[PDB]
């Protein structure tokens, strides 16, 4: 892949803001671009269990 | 879409798990499973680069604790064309 | 139904014990018993999400004391119609 | 005899060692030879309870003495029908 | 294929370098190459969202050792219809 | 509508990314782009009073951080019938 | 050109990656990927000595840090044309 | 006949047709490209064989290192794509 | 000549290469270029009884310690006939 | 559905009570109510794995609190279909 | 490939060895061996830059500790056309 | 053979001599009388590979002890098919 980095412009606004539905964002953008780290974390389906 | 992301794992309970994540993350199509040998068997994707990204990122990260573990996760966005005979 | 189980072993009998554990504990219809290479084996079967379920957890705990036993164990609930020709 | 018998070992000689032994110490019906890969062999035969029992278990003294000698060994008293086509 | 990319360098081989970058990173139809004047040079892409986005972010990453190097490198997702005739 | 609004930036892409945001905030046909010089890029645009003041003053307050920024923004409310073959 | 270049690692993330640093360094074309076996994939690229080596340049810069990472690389320039069938 | 590209920019011509000079006696090279990009930086850009190109656009960048005001980048193009081509010159 | 003049490695790396020693060392015919597995790959060349220990040399020298490493050097002298459906 | 999940009481009174809660909280089908003797009374319930489940798991709940109370829960995937379903 | 590559040594037997050097390092043309006098002995060859390069390379690596040894190995890339006639 | 043996020393005492060493040890074709200047003489010597080594061998045994010597003996299996015309 290739995506956003610092010297990016035109893709500031959902950076920061929380997100609905699938991630795509990295989180070293929030953590090195924005402030405070992003209080959304996707879940999934695949749970770990054991016998 | 031509991006091109594949991941390789140890053990084939993460490839194929991996692989329905790719599929039900992202609009992404299957175009490769690997048996590489020595245990790695390699798990073969397209489509389009977002899709593509945020589906390899999703089952990358619910991949590791599946079975043995990952072995690489990198995604080249755009493949040359005489890469595709060697698919 | 769809509900998919399989399981790895290291070795081809851990991967015999551990289909007939999975077919003894409960009935569901085997798919696929596929040679990963390098001596993984791995053993694919279908059936409704409860006794796939049921069958994986008597397999699972069957297998950890045969040989090299055990390597990766997990279940598929929802497969996607286009892993199929990725089985 | 429904009973099925089963040997694996690393290696080709240490296989035959135990066919040889199955079919020296019970007249229990040989099934297949299959290469898991990686340098596992093994040997899947079938004849009743007893004979397999008493079989494998000379199988296994005479093969733990040859090569890396037996890895994983075991018998199934009732294995399943739908067992068999996967074998 | 709509996204349009966009990227400015102090120089022309920067911004060569910089469209190498870009048809090397992602699929990108590089439209158009254009002097401003006194040294800055523009190259302007079209492409998909992500791919446009990663493409810029790889042509940034690999331009600052060039020359003069990086001046400005932001991107647009819905570019106006009215813009490219003027473009 | 006939009032002017024109914008002055230090290259290209900063120009174009004022000129889309200014044709979202308000519609006005882009009248011309021309390349100043030294780097000095100019658009113009023509609507309303109202609608160009507001296009033009999203441009400006939405341009500021790219590359390096805006030069000049100012609105003519009445330009003048000679002022078109400088048009 | 017939000069060989050629790549060895361990998975094909590390693999395809190699072949995108062949394909994207120099004017090399890939005569094929080849599974060695235990784990082991190799890439062997044919084209202009200069060419050949700028690609494995890319091969082995990109390849390290990947996955287990490059195992080897070597540069045959003349390869003999007894030894195009083994290729 | 070599795709592989090459470049010299420069603050300036003269230190632009030093490079080029050096380019030509240094390896084979064919110019396609001389061009005034504004305000004093000139690029020349030329087309070969990788080798050839990597020691010509290397000679040169040593030799017009000072000369007037001096190189400002020696950057070697690896491999142009097919739609790149047509962006310089075609 | 027929002699056999045949090497072992681990990758194909330095079995290519030893290859290229073989071709470039004295007059040989190279017949087998063997995937043992598990890494393991052999190099098999055929000629008379010095020029074949000249090659092995040259292939030794240049191998033991590229890529992975060599595992045997070995020269046959007199290749049996009935040897020879086994190559 | 063929599973079979059965639930034994001390008294009918709580095997009642279970029943009822078997065909309450799944759709399943009563195939057996027998008294065992001197007390007991066991009722044997069909369905799917998870409908058994849910019935027969969570289904003596208001049993240990009634009468005498419960003796044993118990579920069974897939019984032998050949022999014992009749009984 | 135009380029000329040339090494000069002490003595005929380093100077065709470095020839032979030439000859399997890349793609050259030996185009002549020339008595300099007092034991000195020139080898020219010609082909591509980046195959000169490594030409010239290997025929010293060879020609070190040959005798007495290498005393002056050379390349020009782009000889003039008043050069020619020096052979 | 197509073996090159060929030696080298000040003067052609030791260089005859040691052409009738090489005519004594072994079948090989003289072919070469080269005074390469300032007293490099060199013995170009044509046969079988091992016969080459047999033969250099003891060219150089005889050569230390007449004259100035040996200077260099070099030993040569297989020239390319360019270098032969210019010996």
């Amino acid at each position: 892949q290739a995506n956003r980095s610092l010297k990016t412009t035109g893709n500031e606004a959902s950076t920061c803001r929380t997100v609905t539905g699938t991630q795509y964002m990295g989180a070293e953008v929030t953590g090195q671009f924005c402030q405070d780290k992003p209080k959304y974390k996707q879940p999934i389906r695949a749970s770990v269990t054991t016998t | 879409g031509i991006a091109l992301g594949m991941i390789e794992t140890r053990g084939l309970v993460p490839a194929i798990e991996a692989a329905d994540a790719m599929t039900k993350a992202a609009e992404v199509r299957l175009i490769g499973r690997e048996f590489v040998g020595g245990g790695y068997v390699t798990v073969l994707v397209r489509g389009e680069t977002g899709a593509v990204n945020a589906a390899v990122r999703a089952g990358a990260d619910a991949c590791e604790r599946v079975g043995d573990g990952l072995v690489a996760a990198h995604i080249i966005a755009r493949p040359h064309r005489e890469v595709e005979p060697a698919l």
